[PDB]
Formats: structure tokens, C-alpha cells, sequence
């Protein structure tokens, strides 16, 4: 319903910490849910958590810059998730219509499913070891500081850079992409043979491969 | 100088750090020494109020904005108001360069000012990841040691709630585990890197008394104890130098290498000395532009004018140049003057030949016509030929400044024009 949303929101208000702006958060929640607002932003509230019931129609959630630990179940209608610079440990399942996942400076350990509608995505400044197959149209990816071991496979305009990781390996799946990809993989302890293998490979008719910055 | 609205100095769009040339023009014009103060902070800590009440007044482009206004408590000096607008707006734009904007606000300013809203809890420290990368983002000698040499004085500002808090608030705890090891890196840098430190507080302006005066104390502090932006032992930064530094740092970021402090000074010296040459050259074409009128009487005169003007223009080089290490510019100036000399000498010889041949024609062509007709083949014309030729040569040399190559060409006339006198004497 609607009046039932106010119940759990007024119940979170009590279960908070001293320096945790919860009255402003509840005010913003009621400001969004009543005006049928698509956007909802809880910018800088020192929140240790979020309520269990977000509005069931928003298309933009900005809960960045907090002390969160785990997000509630995001509504299906969501299309942009801006949740960075807090202390997340795992991401609840992404809505199927998601188009932008902005989560950095957290402590993520692994990423769940990624729908085919992810255009941009930033997972930098975290602790990821493996990634699922990047969707068909994932344009920009930033994993600039993680613990990755192997570069992920793309399911074929593209521009992902995996700066500062412990990957150090390039298979065929990279050299099968045309001259539109851009894979900056600098600051990586790459293989001693693969280090100049790219040099003598790129100094060839490599117009059926990708740009590789290192 | 006079600006009414702060404009963009470095915009952060399309995943690239670019300078604004129109705003660099305004820098290259202000020739007065500068006191640079930045206002770094998150994207909506009310960043503007510390600029309007600092310059003295009353949906944008993100990056570093500047505001130049005359110094209200100093003569000649001009304070610069930098401000990181849109810092951390994860929603609006790219955040590859927030660390870069932080590093540049450090390198350009003379009193770094952070602006947080919280209470310096662990959250306000986790929102300050920019400082843990300064040792990975800024070189200083073509090591993280000589940072206190040029790093600014920290002035923290808590916009909702003084130095008693900060003096012990950064007291890192002792240990060796990885959990406490990360807790050191922010506080270790804010203390060791910055020479002078401070802190401020501001009550809320809603629901003023102890705010307008509260911020007046902080504004008076910044007005009073701010110091001029120095590089390496003096050299008060002043417009053009700030532009050179901005261009050097940005063209280092958007090129790959790290923003160096030594190279950004060496290039500034080699461009502020690359003007000393083109200043001493203009003082050479000007002085030796009306002191020499070719042809000259002798050669020692021209060499005496050179040896004077050369070491007179070398003075102009010394008066507006510094750090010509290995003396590389004070010889490309000299080798550019000795060529001017060696060219002036040949030019003078040619200009002597010109006037000599012209006077030859002008004066002797009447005689050429006279003997060409035959007015001298008469039985008695040899003596009058001698008269006219001798007196005409007498009227040749009484003509000032014929050049050093004076009569050397004149003998080519007489020696190759003696058969006329021969036939005339035979026809006497």
C-alpha cells in the first residue's frame, strides 16, 4: 500500500546511531513516494543501513557516501544505481532494466548477475576476484583497483580499463575483437614472455585486434 | 585586474583533464605576485560561501574554478581563489580525476583548504582517499620527502557543529597489524607533509549570530597570515608562471608521466629565459639600428660599436633571467650575436662596393660621354683631359663615407681605362 510504507520508515528512524541523519532520510522518502517522484537521493546522511522497503517505482537511487553494509532489495523499475564510497560487502540482485551501476570505494567481494541493459558500470576501489560475462552492450567499465586474476570474456564502442590489478594474462578472446575495443591493463605484473609478445604482436597488421594500453 | 564572476580554470569533462585557454589568458595578463588558496571539498558542502565572502561580494561545469580579485590586506599582491566544483558527484560525471584535481589543487595553491561537513569521524577520513595517493601521484625531483618544501598549510573547515580538536585528532595509534596500518596513511600524510596545519568550525545558519562573525574570524585569518606562492627559494608566483605550471601539470597528466615539481620549474626557467634572449635581441637591433649608417669610415668603428652593444645587451639578459645552468642560454645568445657581426661586416663591404660603383658612374660618365664624342682628339686636348681627370678625382674623395673598399675598386677603373689616355696622347 502506501500508509504501510510510513510504518517501516518511522520504525527505522528509531533504530539509528547518534550521528545518523535519519529524520532527513525519512523526509526525503516521504517526499519521493508521495509526489510519485522517479528520483530518490540519500546523498550524505552517515547511514549505517537502509530500510527494507524502498518505493516500488523509482528509477534513480543515489545512496553513495555513507557507512552502508548491504543494500535492500532494489525495485524492479530501477534504471540507475549510484551507491559508492560506502562500506558494501555484497550487491543484491540487480533489477533487469538496470542501465548504470556506479559502486566504488566499497568492499565488494563478488558481483552477481549483470543484465543485458548495463551501458556504463564502475566497480573500482574494491576487492573482486572474478567477474561474470560482461553484457552485450556494456560500454564503459572501471575496475581500477581490485584483486582480479583473469580478464573476463566478452559476449559480442567498448572501453574498459583494468588498471592496478593482479591479472597478468591475455588469451585469444581479447585478440579476437576488432579495432574498436580499448583495454588499458597497466600496472599489472604480466608474464615475462607476454610482456614483449604484445610488442612484436602489435608491431604487425593488428587491425583485427584491440587497443591495449600497459 | 577585475573579475566579477569566477570562471573555469580546469574543466573535467569527457574523461579528460583539460585547461581553459580563455582563463589562461587572464592569468598570463596578471603580472602581480599571487597568493593562491584552494577550497577542496565534496560536491555540495556549500563550497561557494567560502569564495564570495573571501573575494568580498555581497548545474555547472565540474573541475577547478578560479577567481582573481585584488588582495584586500596587501599591496601589489593578488590572491587567487581556487575551488573544486563537482568534486565527488558520482552521479554527474567521471571520477578518474578527483585524485588528480586534489593533487593539482595541492601543487598550485599556497594554503590548501579542505571543507568537510562531518565531524572528522572515520567516514570523513574514508572520504579523503585522495591524500593516500599523493606519494603515488606527485613526484618532487625528476620521493615523498621534500613535500614540506612546497606543500601548503592545511586549513580544515568543519561546516556544521577548534584547533584543539585537530592537534590530537590526527594522533595515529601505534601498532603493526594491517587493520591499524590503513588508519595511519591519511593521518600520517596530513601531519608530516603539510608545514602548518589548522582547523575551523562553523555553526549552522538555520533555526545568524555566531556564524557571520565565526566565519569572519576565519576570513581574517586567511587574509592575514596567507603567504605568497613560492617555488624553489622565493620566486613569488605571478600569473604567467601560474599558467606555465598549469599547462605543465595538465600536459603531464594527459600524457602519462607524473606531475613533477622539478621539471615544471626547469621548463618555466627555460621559457622565462627564452624571453631574455628575444629581449636582448630587440635591444640589439634597436641600438645598432640607428648607431650604424653603412657605409662606415673605418672598421674599428663598427667593431667598437659591436663590442659595446653586445656586452650592453648581455646586461639585458642578466636583468631578466635566472637559472641558466650549464650556461646553455648565455651562449645561444652569444652565437646569435657573432653571426650578426659576421653578417654586418659582409653587408658593409657590399654596401661600400655599391656606393663606390654608383659614384663611379655618376661622376665619370660625363667624361665617358666627352671622350666618346671626341671633344678631346683636338690638338691640345690632352692637357685639359689631365686637368678634368685630376680635378674630378679630387672631386671623388671629398665625399664622406665611401666604405673601407674605397679606392680598391677605383683602381679597377683607371687600370682598365688607360688605353683612352694612350690614344689621346698619341693623337696630341
Amino acid at each position: 500500500t502506501y500508509a504501510d510504507y510510513f510504518s517501516a520508515w518511522d520504525k527505522w528512524e528509531k533504530q539509528a546511531l547518534p550521528g545518523e541523519e535519519r529524520d532527513e532520510a525519512v523526509s526525503r522518502l516521504k517526499e519521493c513516494l508521495i509526489n510519485n517522484s522517479d528520483e530518490l537521493r540519500l546523498d550524505r546522511l552517515n547511514l549505517s543501513s537502509l530500510p527494507d522497503n524502498l518505493p516500488a517505482q523509482i528509477t534513480l537511487l543515489n545512496v553513495s557516501y555513507n557507512q552502508l553494509t548491504n543494500l535492500p532489495e532494489l525495485p524492479v523499475t530501477l534504471k540507475k544505481l549510484y551507491s559508492a564510497s560506502n562500506k558494501l560487502s555484497e550487491l543484491p540482485v540487480l533489477p533487469p532494466a538496470l542501465e548504470s551501476l556506479q559502486v566504488q570505494h566499497n568492499e565488494l567481494e563478488n558481483l552477481p548477475a549483470l543484465p543485458d541493459s548495463l551501458l556504463t558500470m564502475n566497480i573500482s576501489y574494491n576487492e573482486i576476484v572474478s567477474l561474470p560475462s560482461l553484457p552485450q552492450a556494456l560500454k564503459n567499465l572501471r575496475a581500477t583497483r581490485n584483486f582480479l586474476t583473469e580478464l573476463p570474456a566478452f559476449s559480442e564502442v567498448r572501453e574498459y580499463f583494468f588498471d592496478r590489478n593482479q591479472i597478468s594474462h591475455i588469451p585469444e578472446s581479447i585478440l579476437n575483437l576488432r579495432n574498436e575495443c580499448s583495454i588499458h591493463i597497466s600496472d599489472n605484473p604480466l608474464s615475462s614472455h607476454a610482456l614483449p609478445a604484445l610488442q612484436r604482436l602489435t608491431s604487425s597488421p593488428d587491425y583485427h585486434g584491440p587497443r591495449i594500453y600497459f | 585586474i577585475h573579475m566579477t564572476g569566477p570562471m573555469c580554470l580546469i574543466e573535467n569533462t569527457n574523461g579528460r583533464l583539460m585547461a581553459n585557454p580563455e582563463a589562461l589568458k587572464i592569468l598570463s595578463a596578471i603580472t602581480q605576485p599571487m597568493v593562491v588558496v584552494a577550497i577542496v571539498g565534496l560536491y555540495r558542502t556549500g563550497k561557494s560561501y567560502l569564495m564570495n565572502k573571501l573575494a568580498g561580494k555581497k548545474s555547472h561545469t565540474k573541475g577547478i574554478w578560479m577567481w582573481c580579485v585584488p588582495h584586500p590586506k596587501k599591496p601589489g599582491h593578488i590572491l587567487v581563489l581556487l575551488d573544486t566544483e563537482g568534486l565527488g558527484d558520482v552521479e554527474k560525471g567521471d571520477n578518474q580525476n578527483d585524485s588528480w584535481i586534489f593533487a593539482l589543487a595541492v601543487l598550485l595553491s599556497s594554503t590548501f583548504v579542505y571543507n568537510s561537513i562531518g565531524t572528522i569521524n572515520q567516514q570523513a577520513m574514508d572520504q579523503l582517499y585522495y591524500v593516500t595517493e599523493l606519494t603515488h601521484r606527485i613526484r618532487s625531483k625528476s620521493d615523498s620527502a621534500d613535500f614540506v618544501s612546497f606543500f601548503p598549510d592545511f586549513v580544515w573547515t568543519l561546516r556544521d557543529f577548534p584547533d584543539e580538536y585537530l592537534t590530537y585528532s590526527l594522533k595515529l595509534k601505534k601498532g603493526t597489524s594491517q587493520k591499524d596500518e590503513t588508519f595511519n596513511l591519511p593521518r600520517l600524510c596530513i601531519r608530516k607533509f603539510f608545514p602548518k596545519k589548522k582547523c575551523f568550525v562553523f555553526d549552522r545558519p538555520v533555526h545568524d549570530p555566531e556564524f557571520v562573525q565565526q566565519v569572519a574570524d576565519f576570513c581574517s585569518y586567511i587574509f592575514s597570515n596567507s603567504k605568497t606562492k613560492t617555488l624553489s627559494g622565493g620566486i613569488q608566483v605571478n600569473g604567467p608562471r601560474l599558467e606555465s605550471l598549469v599547462l605543465t601539470y595538465v600536459n603531464a597528466i594527459s600524457s602519462g608521466d607524473l606531475p613533477c615539481m622539478e621539471n615544471a620549474v626547469l621548463a618555466l626557467a627555460q621559457i622565462e629565459n627564452s624571453a631574455a634572449v628575444q629581449k636582448a635581441i630587440a635591444h640589439y637591433e634597436q641600438q645598432m639600428g640607428q648607431k650604424v649608417q653603412l657605409p662606415t669610415e673605418t672598421l674599428q668603428e663598427l667593431l667598437d660599436l659591436h663590442r659595446d652593444s653586445e656586452r650592453e645587451a648581455i646586461e639585458v639578459f642578466i636583468r631578466s633571467s635566472f637559472k641558466d645552468v650549464d650556461h646553455l642560454f648565455q651562449k645561444e645568445l652569444a652565437a646569435q650575436l657573432e653571426k650578426k657581426r659576421d653578417d654586418f661586416c659582409k653587408q658593409n663591404q657590399e654596401a661600400s662596393s655599391d656606393r663606390c660603383s654608383a659614384l663611379l658612374q655618376v661622376i665619370f660618365s660625363p667624361l665617358e660621354e666627352e671622350v666618346k664624342a671626341g671633344i678631346y682628339s683636338k690638338p691640345g686636348g690632352y692637357r685639359l683631359f689631365v686637368q678634368k681627370l685630376q680635378d674630378l678625382k679630387k672631386k671623388y674623395y671629398e665625399e664622406p663615407r665611401k666604405g673601407i673598399q674605397a679606392e680598391e675598386i677605383l683602381q679597377t677603373y683607371l687600370k682598365s681605362k688607360e688605353s683612352m689616355t694612350d690614344a689621346i696622347l698619341q693623337t696630341d
